[PDB]
RNA sequence: CCGGCCGGGAACUCAAAGGAGACUGCCAGUGAUAAACUGGAGGAAGGUGGGGAUGACGUCAAGUCAUCAUGGCCCUUACGACCAGGGCUACACACGUGCUACAAUGGCGCAUACAAAGAGAAGCGACCUCGCGAGAGCAAGCGGACCUCAUAAAGUGCGUCGUAGUCCGGAUUGGAGUCUGCAACUCGACUCCAUGAAGUCGGAAUCGCUAGUAAUCGUGGAUCAGAAUGCCACGGUGAAUAC
RNA sequence: AAGAACCUUACCUGGUCUUGACAUCCACGGAAGUUUUCAGAGAUGAGAAUGUGCCUUCGGGAACCGUGAGACAGGUGCUGC
């Protein structure tokens, strides 16, 4: 029922970040639903190259935000306990919900 | 004028980004100019301090600042008061709470920052450009990089005619995204014009 | 097995419950007559659909998903091989050599800056 | 029942929770998205975290 | 350089989000007619540059008017600089 | 069926004779069309009063057919004997609904003068 | 092709029309701003337009009322 | 509730992490016993499998002192700086670029299908009501695999038009709602109702394209208070021809 | 130019300059700000009401604001040969 929802602009980051909710939960022994994947956000940026004067040379840039959800069927005390700077991943922001 | 930027396309293979944040799109822009603007201060406090490289990462609390500097001694101060007060104007800078550690850089020629920055204060004390680049070279050669590329350009030993020229030694692959090329600007501005050096080092295949 | 449609082409993916029984196709539980029965290139879809020639003893319920519809054809096709395949192998050899077994990669190539469609260029003029 | 009316831009501090030696200023209340929104310093990130009485506990 | 154009949108931004965008709204809500006119000419005495229309989205470091990306609050040079040094997170070239 | 214009149906459609007719737009073809509720391009043999009757009544009732010559010649007329500019730029011929004119406007122009 | 919550005046425009009417002894009343809508009031008196550094003198009529003042002033010269 | 909606399951589509696979590896022939080429099995993919990014030393004193930085020179009670109005939108004309066409492989009507990629908080905005309509009022869900933009369009199945200047849509000031009200006059977009011009497939010339390509048909984005037929992406149907 | 109604925005009218729209100092005064009136096309002036908090080893310090001279600014000015 705890919903935790981590992204990032990068994907080993998101891997590491949620090994280590998952490392939580399994260290307090609650079942945990596995990490689901969420589709990725690809954003395209077209810009130009040149200072004066050019359309057709121009280059392309994505930014790319990767998604994961773990949905943790159980949450406890312990883990709030151990909750404090448990990410410590400056890459990923985490969002948490009841 | 026509090649690509090393850092940039070996940006997701090889080289690591410089700034590592998650914001989002509403604060994306406001965090990319508090880095601009902290970037600024303390490259033009500690450009005597050869700082090379700026990490800044946000945990979106606050704001943690890596230098990457040659020389740690003179960025830390006695009894970490210059990197303290740095770390002040950083703050106010970002707005956020600050912290800035230093991270020390071996081997200070085979960064390409510090390369081209010591051809640049060359070039400003008139001293020979061949010299300055003949001098990157040799000493990366010694240090054991597999190659290097200086690149001076722009009105070269005050000639009125600009040129460029290009002093290479060894092995500078740009069209493998495997190999680990460090390129890197610095600007010399001189009474006659300004002189640009720029400087790749190449070291190995990861 | 229960015969099931898999296989892809263009942007699809089949789901046919094909199925012993007299083929009539019926589409989102609605016959195929009421949503495009008479249409021309129907025709010339349901052809590739009985193109493996295994729908001649097989009822056909048919609600493919993804793509346009002779992508979605072309997908209840690859399945209605890959599915065959599942149940004898034997055939595979006559799938392959009538050209059922390939997927085609073939799909929409991208546009490309300075041009107005993948390949399409700009009108060039000498002056 | 402890704390049972509820003031709009009240500060509590959970000690158990993240937020524990956390301030932080509240600026913007969105009371049609009918949810509590507040930037909570939590695990050390701040971050706008939509939030209910009956979904956090009180200090 | 275009000192005066910087100075012209930090003065448009200033009078239109800080002294305005309340007293401006309710004049706005209160003049389309919900059941000459008041809030018309008090629209009108308020200050031009509290239109936020007024104000064009310029890049921070250089000031440019056009190029202007939203994400990123730069010009697209200076994108691109930032780009290939790093200075923006996430930015890789899309080859797809 | 023919009220104060030049155009007759004959065994086609009321609402082209009628906006064939300056003066008028389609809204008046539309409408008619909408209240004849039939095929209109059946014949024109016993044409009804009660058509007749239902398109002078909605003509009357909207703008009426060669109110355009009108429009056009007081906005010209009233701003020229005024001495206001207004007039003259509809006078001089060229599109003044903000259109192009550097290359194009051969419709209000005319075909090319060399 | 404008709203029909309001018509749309200037204020000093508006003041000053409404000073003239009340006085009615005045010269033609110099406004700048161009897009003013024409009321029923103005009619009887002299406006002037802005065009260049020329006088643009309109002495509105019954009719250019729903129309906006600058309609009347040219801003270009041509043959 | 015959909606996966709901228990359930994770079997499949799928999401997105890690792998496997394609190397002339095998076989035959040619070739020098070499490289390679030609076919053949296998395989989803075969010989850069497709596409992209990637642009060597240099070149043209090619472009940018108007993104920025910069040497020298000039102005500095003005070449700075502030506001209103205006021009950047004018027009005897002439080419470059795209759009709409000149219909019947097409219109027009009614009923019915099948996508992918994206964006979204001063934002996207369902439902309902009022409007012919652009829209207004009320207003749920949404910082997003959930909600919204957004019941794609070609495709049809039936009818009808069977020269029609055609729904091909040009044309001054109207009759309007929306944006910002500095504010839609010169100068916005939108069903606009304005009169239904020109064009019955375009001379000399010229351009793009070798397969999911040309052609055609729709959708999204950035910029943006509003303002694309441009630009950047997305899918659908889908050729012809290379001696 | 990935967005000319105004703004963007250099080119025509009214207002400004030794601190200029924009940084730094030296001096003096005032919290910063909020809300109004009149004239005017208006940043421009001429007036009114409330706020001297914040603090200084008070021999008073702030981000600031008003004014004055100088240093200084400022230029989308020229030369991409």
């Amino acid at each position: 029922r705890i919903r935790i929802r981590l992204k990032a602009f990068d994907h080993r980051l998101i891997d590491q970040a949620t090994a280590e909710i998952v490392e939580t939960a399994k260290r307090t022994g609650a079942q945990v639903r596995g990490p689901i994947p969420l589709p990725t956000r690809k954003e395209r940026f077209t810009v130009l190259i040149s200072p004066h004067v050019n359309k057709d040379a121009r280059d392309q840039y994505e930014i790319r935000t990767h998604l994961r959800l773990v949905d943790i069927v159980e949450p406890t005390e312990k883990t709030v306990d151990a909750l404090m700077r448990l990410d410590l991943a400056a890459g990923v922001d985490v969002q948490i919900s009841l | 004028g026509q090649k690509v930027h090393p850092n940039g396309i070996r940006l997701g293979i090889v080289k690591p980004w410089n700034s590592t944040w998650f914001a989002n799109t509403k604060e994306f822009a406001d965090n990319l100019d508090s880095d601009f603007k902290v970037r600024q201060y303390l490259t033009k406090e500690l450009a005597k301090a050869s700082v090379s490289r700026i990490v800044i990462e946000r945990p979106a609390k606050s704001i943690r600042v890596t230098i990457h500097t040659a020389r740690p001694g003179i960025v830390i101060g006695k009894k970490g008061e210059d990197v303290e007060k740095l770390r002040k104007v950083v703050a106010d800078i970002a707005g956020v709470p600050a912290q800035i550690n230093i991270a020390e850089v071996r081997k200070p020629e085979l960064d390409a920052k510090l390369v081209a920055d010591s051809i640049t204060s060359q070039l400003e004390r008139r001293v020979m450009f061949r010299r300055a680049m003949k001098r990157a070279v040799q000493n990366a050669m010694r240090l054991g990089a597999k190659g290097i590329k200086v690149e001076v350009s722009g009105r070269l030993g005050g000639a009125e005619i600009a040129r460029t020229e290009w002093y290479r030694e060894g092995r500078v692959p740009l069209h493998t995204l495997r190999a680990d090329i460090d390129y890197n600007t610095s600007e010399a501005h001189t009474t006659y014009g300004v002189i640009g050096v720029k400087v790749w080092i190449f070291k190995g295949e990861i | 097995n229960q015969y099931y449609g898999t296989g892809r082409r263009k942007s699809s993916a089949a789901r046919v419950f094909i199925k012993p029984g007299n083929g009539k196709i019926v589409i989102n539980q609605r016959s195929l007559e009421q949503y495009f029965g008479r249409e021309t290139a129907r025709m010339v879809v349901r052809q590739p659909l009985e193109l493996v020639d295994m729908v001649e003893k097989l009822d056909l319920y048919i609600t493919v998903k993804g793509g346009g519809i002779s992508g979605q054809a072309g997908a209840i096709r690859h399945g209605i091989t890959r599915a065959l395949m599942e149940y004898d192998e034997s055939l595979r050899s006559e799938l392959r050599k009538a050209g059922f077994v390939t997927r085609d990669a073939r799909q929409v190539e991208r546009k490309k800056v300075g041009l107005r469609k993948a390949r399409r260029r700009p009108q060039f003029s000498k002056r | 029942r402890p704390k049972t009316l509820f003031e709009p831009g009240e500060m509590v501090r959970v000690n158990d929770g993240p937020f524990a030696d956390f301030n932080g200023v509240v600026e913007e209340v969105d009371y049609e998205k009918s949810r509590l929104k507040v930037s909570v310093s939590i695990f050390g990130r701040a971050t706008p975290v939509e939030l209910d009485f009956s979904q956090v506990e009180k200090a | 350089a275009k000192q005066s154009m910087k100075a012209r949108e930090v003065k448009r931004v200033a009078l239109a989000d800080k002294y305005f965008a309340k007293r401006a709204e309710l004049k706005a809500i209160i003049s389309d007619v919900n059941a000459r006119w008041n809030a018309v000419l008090k629209l009108q005495t308020l200050p031009r540059d509290s239109s936020p229309s007024r104000q064009r989205n310029r890049c921070r470091q250089t000031g440019r008017p056009h190029g202007f990306l939203r994400k990123f609050g730069l010009s697209r040079i200076k994108v691109r600089e930032a780009a290939m040094r790093g200075e923006i997170p996430g930015l890789k070239k899309a080859s797809w | 069926a023919r009220i104060a214009g030049i155009n007759i149906p004959d065994h086609k459609h009321a609402v082209i004779a009628l906006t064939s007719i300056y003066g008028v737009g389609k809204t008046r073809s539309k409408a008619i069309l909408a209240a004849a509720g039939i095929a209109e391009d059946v014949k024109i043999s016993e044409l009804s009063e009660g058509q007749i009757d239902t398109l002078r009544d909605e003509v009357a009732k909207f703008v009426v057919e060669g109110d355009l010559r009108r429009e056009i010649s007081m906005s010209i007329k009233r701003l020229m004997d005024l001495g206001c500019y207004r007039g003259l730029r509809h006078r001089r011929g060229l599109p003044v609904r903000g259109q192009r004119t550097k290359t194009n406007a051969r419709t209000r122009k005319g075909p090319r003068k060399p | 092709r404008s709203l029909k919550k309001g018509p749309f005046i200037d204020l000093h425009l508006l003041k000053k029309v409404e000073k003239a009417v009340e006085s009615g002894d005045k010269k033609p009343l110099r406004t700048w701003s161009r897009r003013s809508t024409i009321f029923p009031n103005m009619i009887g008196l002299t406006i002037a337009v802005h065009n260049g550094r020329q006088h643009v003198p309109v002495f509105v009529t019954d009719e250019m009322v729903g129309h906006k003042l600058g309609e009347f002033a040219p801003t270009r010269t041509y043959r």
